[PDB]
């Protein structure tokens, strides 16, 4: 309806659903296959809109597809197309065999090399660089919203909270202090969130701020407290977290700078060899 | 999830 500006209408005869692999906000998530016009067949994720949906649910469902379809980048989840002319309504995206990054890393605690983790993080930063170039603030950047494929390539997903930079419930643990305080959302608030993702990745999917009260996460961060170095975290990476978490948003790096920093670490792996008693669990500064 | 909340 509005989604066809940025989404191909797919012929449902080209979609084969293999298995229900999950449950989304708007209906089930399945995996399956898509036959392309060239007769190449690819694996896909298939999201369906629940039977008996409301007009609101349809608009929200397809609206997220409308945003995703605006981006064509190797580190942003690819929209293959939608099915709207038949029901159930569907959103078809590239298949990511290893699922959400946080859940994946929790299964593999301490099992990857620092260079592998840095590769993941560089891909995330590269996708965010493009999203921010396109004028979007994600507002939900978190490891649970990064998907990871069979070759460990990481891709930004979940555009439900995303919006264009122009004149309800928030992911408090991932949100910048200024965005919590007065809804000041900017690409620099996404850079804050990226710092949290960096901590999640280096922590193999530990929950940011563990189970601290939301009120205490807000107060502590505002007072200058920061999540502590993950075990065996390269100094360069902890410093990057701290830079992403600067109180003054103008002092945070841009996504382009983050990509550049990570690229230098990948190119000089010896850099990563320098590795990180306090009066509290969070570290002041 | 307890990941998303209002401020009270």
């Amino acid at each position: 309806q509005t989604v066809h500006e940025f989404a191909k209408e797919l012929d449902a005869t080209n979609i084969s659903i293999d298995k229900v692999v999950g449950a989304g906000e708007f209906g089930e998530v399945c995996s399956g296959r898509l036959k392309l016009p060239s007769k190449k067949e690819i694996s896909v994720a298939i999201k369906t809109l629940k039977v008996g949906y409301t007009e609101k649910q349809r608009r929200d469902f397809l609206g997220e597809a409308s945003i995703m379809g605006q981006f064509d980048h190797p580190n942003i989840i690819r929209l293959e197309g939608v099915v709207t002319k038949s029901k159930p309504v569907m959103i078809v995206t590239e298949y990511m065999e290893n699922g959400s990054l946080d859940s994946f890393l929790r299964k593999h605690d301490a099992q990857f090399t620092v260079i592998q983790l840095v590769g993941m993080l560089r891909g995330i930063a590269s996708g965010m660089k493009y999203l921010s170039d396109m004028g979007y603030v994600h507002r939900d950047l978190a490891a649970r919203n990064i998907l990871i494929n069979s070759n460990l390539v990481c891709k930004v997903s979940d555009f439900g909270l995303s919006r264009v930079l122009e004149d309800g419930k928030i992911p408090i643990r991932w949100t910048s202090p200024e965005a919590i305080a007065y809804r000041k959302f900017t690409s620099a608030s996404d850079v804050w969130s990226y710092g949290i993702v960096l901590w999640e990745v280096m922590s193999y999917g530990e929950r940011p701020y563990w189970e601290m009260s939301n009120q205490d996460v807000i107060k502590a961060v505002d007072e200058g407290y920061r999540l502590p170095p993950p075990m065996d975290c390269p100094a360069a990476l902890y410093q990057l977290m701290l830079d992403c978490w600067q109180k003054d948003r103008n002092n945070r790096p841009k996504f382009e700078q983050i990509v550049s920093i990570l690229d230098k670490l990948i190119r000089n792996p010896g850099s990563l060899k320098i590795i990180t008693a306090r009066p509290s669990n969070l570290l002041l500064d | 999830w307890d990941n998303y909340e209002f401020i009270w």
